[PDB]
């Protein structure tokens, strides 16, 4: 059931992870606490779908899912699955947040786009 | 890319089982308050766990304890086994 | 014979809540795993406070202490012998 | 897996089970973390016999062994096919075991053949 997979930028080169690195670059866990995150929320998509999903796993607008508890992160997911994956991760104040980063939330289908063709 | 891949990479043995551990009973309180119905405080009310308790069940937070974790399962009709590698 | 009393299996039952009763059936299963360790495996707790990075006295309250531990440590040391703990339906 | 028996005395009432609900009878934090811990070595005899080993056993004389339970002591015997017998019970106040103890337990096992 569900397998997650990850996705194509440029060179490929993408990057997503460096959140997900040097964390592992600092220090026992306040990093790792910081992150073992969606170690729990990732697997907890491979198992659930979402169904469930949430609470915890969101949406704010368009064609949608998902994620966590603490200060933030992401607005992710395509059709063709059991996977999807995707974009990046930046973050933020809230509760707000944004009118902007629902357009750099999209700002993405691009990438289920023709970047899925 | 592929995640069971990039896991056992940022990840390995370690602490993927406590993740896979903090999943699982995220699941079964996910699974209650959607597909059964129950609600949280009706599982203090099953249960006798400090509802905050609960909800930092459910949160990664770290790690609740043994008992505290075997009657919320308990109450759901689901409890802890041991068992083997791989 | 007649000075031969009760079964364990009674008098466990006569007085410990279903739930005292799987609070412990998992204590005792725990005990269990690290009584192969030190009989069977041949693995010293000192020894496995080496191979879990968790304390020797936190691995002999599993046994001997009076309070339940938090969860990792639990896996933590079951992962070193070899085991996890799993949810599984009730009974 | 192994059964075990209280050992019912003459009168006839079973000392160790006589203990028990006196733990459950009282409140406290201790009457229950005493009575969980009891109610978790039995459990571990009951599926192990005596390779429990230490700490939940030692052997102390004859065919009298101990069960060792936080504070509590309890003594039992082996018996048939093969199975064991809880005699009676007390709490340890000595680094030598009390010999007093020790024939209260042989005159059990006395009792116990007829």
């Amino acid at each position: 059931m569900h397998n997650i997979y990850f996705y194509k930028d440029k060179n490929g080169n993408e990057p997503v992870f460096d959140y997900m690195r040097e964390l592992t670059s600092k220090k026992g866990k306040d990093s790792r606490i910081k992150l073992n995150k969606i170690n729990d929320y990732i697997e907890l998509l491979s198992q659930h779908g979402t169904r469930a999903g949430e609470p915890y796993i969101k949406h704010l607008d368009a064609e949608i899912w998902e994620l966590r508890p603490l200060r933030d992160r992401i607005l992710f997911v395509a059709w063709m699955d059991g996977s999807f994956v995707l974009l990046h991760h930046f973050m933020k104040r809230t509760q707000k947040t944004p009118k902007r980063e629902i357009e750099q939330a999209k700002r993405e289908l691009a990438d289920l786009k023709e970047r899925g063709l | 890319s592929n995640w069971k891949d990039v896991r056992a990479e940022l990840f390995s043995k370690e602490e993927i089982l406590e993740s896979d551990m903090r999943v699982a009973i995220m699941s079964e309180l996910i699974e209650a308050r959607n597909e059964k119905g129950i609600s949280q405080k009706k599982l203090e009310e099953m249960s006798g766990v400090s509802q905050p308790v609960i909800a930092r069940m459910e949160t990664g937070k770290t790690s609740p304890q043994l008992d505290t974790v075997l009657k919320v399962l308990a109450s759901l009709g689901k409890t802890l086994a041991v068992v083997p590698l791989e």
